[PDB]
This record gives C-alpha cells, structure tokens and sequence, in this order.
C-alpha cells in the first residue's frame, strides 16, 4: 500500500525520459539509413554507334 | 498466561490509511545506504545484496512512528 507506490511514482520520471530518448533514437536511426540512390543505364550514344555499324556506313 | 494488549499506534495506522490511498513519492530516506552498495561502476554482486531493503524501510517506519513520536507527553513505547 505505502513503500512500492512511492518507489514506483519514483521511478516514473526516468524511466519516461529514457523511453523517449529511445523512441528519438529510433526516429533518427530511420532517417539516417535513407539514401537517394543514382543509377547508372546504357549511354544512347553507343547504341547510336552500334545503329551506324549495322547500316554499314 | 496470555496477556491482550494493543500496540499505541492506531491513530497513526488511522493516519496512514487516510493519506497514503493514494501514491506519493519518497526521497528521504533515514538510511538511504541500503540502497546504494555499490560506488565503484563495473562493480556487481550475485547475492541478493538488496533484500534488505524492505526490511530495512519497514523497521525504519516502525521504530519512527514509535520513537519520534515517544516525545508528546503520556505516549507509551
Ligand atoms: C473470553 C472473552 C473473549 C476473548 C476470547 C479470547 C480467546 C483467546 C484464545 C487463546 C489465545 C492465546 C494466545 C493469545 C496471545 C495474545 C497476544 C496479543 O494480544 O499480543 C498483542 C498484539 C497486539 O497487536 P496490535 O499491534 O494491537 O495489532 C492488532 C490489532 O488487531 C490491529 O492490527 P491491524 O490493524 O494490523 O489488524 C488488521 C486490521 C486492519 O484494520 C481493520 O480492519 C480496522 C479494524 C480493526 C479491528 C481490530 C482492532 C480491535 C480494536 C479493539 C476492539 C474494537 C471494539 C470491540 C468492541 C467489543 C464490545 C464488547 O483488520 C482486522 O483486524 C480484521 C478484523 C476486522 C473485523 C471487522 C468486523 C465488522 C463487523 C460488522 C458487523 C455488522 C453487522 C450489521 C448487522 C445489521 C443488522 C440489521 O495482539 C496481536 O497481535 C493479536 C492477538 C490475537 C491472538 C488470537 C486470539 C484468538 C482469537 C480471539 C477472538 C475472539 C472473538 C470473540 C470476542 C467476542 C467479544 C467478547
């Protein structure tokens, strides 16, 4: 009735900010793993050239 | 020989039924050692070296409400 309940409502305050530190490191592990990633395709160019080749120009 | 008795706490049990229903935190402590062990980090012990706080907040309680209060005139321990 008396000695848990305080050291609970003790505990409370802690623990909260340790959860939301957490949830904060979430958050930010979430944003650093996002990249924009470039990829690199066939230069037209060449299937120009390889167009020339069968024309036999 | 059995002696019927009662302890002289029962305005104080009144007490703390009336104003602990509800939780209230605690940061003094008489003894506060109990709790802390251990100073030096990295430091950790397989006995149950923290068993004796209940017991040790229990008794501080007990002895508290009878001792202090021993003080007002015609209050028995
Ligand atoms: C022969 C004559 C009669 C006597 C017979 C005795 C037989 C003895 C046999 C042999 C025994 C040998 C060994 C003895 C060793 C003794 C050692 C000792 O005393 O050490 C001191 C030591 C002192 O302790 P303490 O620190 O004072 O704390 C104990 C307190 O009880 C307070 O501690 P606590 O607060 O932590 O306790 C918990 C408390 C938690 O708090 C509460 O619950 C609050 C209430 C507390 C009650 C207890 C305190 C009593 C206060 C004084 C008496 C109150 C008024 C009585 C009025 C009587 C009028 C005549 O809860 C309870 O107490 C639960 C009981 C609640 C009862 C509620 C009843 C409601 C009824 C409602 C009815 C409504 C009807 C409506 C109808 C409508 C119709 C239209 O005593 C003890 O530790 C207990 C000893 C008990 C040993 C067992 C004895 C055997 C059982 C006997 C029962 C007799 C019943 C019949 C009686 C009939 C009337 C005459």
């Amino acid at each position: 009735d008396i000695m848990v309940p305080s050291f609970v409502y003790n505990k409370l305050p802690v623990i909260h900010f340790l959860q939301e530190k957490r949830a904060e490191q979430k958050l930010r592990r979430v944003l650093d793993e996002t990249y924009t990633e470039w990829t690199e395709e066939l230069d037209q160019a060449h299937v120009t050239d390889a167009i020339t080749r069968s024309l036999n120009i | 020989m059995f002696l019927f008795f009662f302890c002289d706490l029962f305005w104080l049990r009144l007490l703390l039924c009336m104003y602990y229903c509800v939780w209230s935190r605690l940061c003094f402590i008489v003894y506060f050692n109990c709790l802390m062990l251990i100073f030096d980090f990295l430091l950790f012990c397989l006995f149950d070296l923290y068993l004796f706080v209940g017991l040790c907040l229990f008794l501080l309680l007990w002895f508290m409400l009878f001792n202090l209060y021993s003080l007002i005139l015609y209050y028995c321990i």
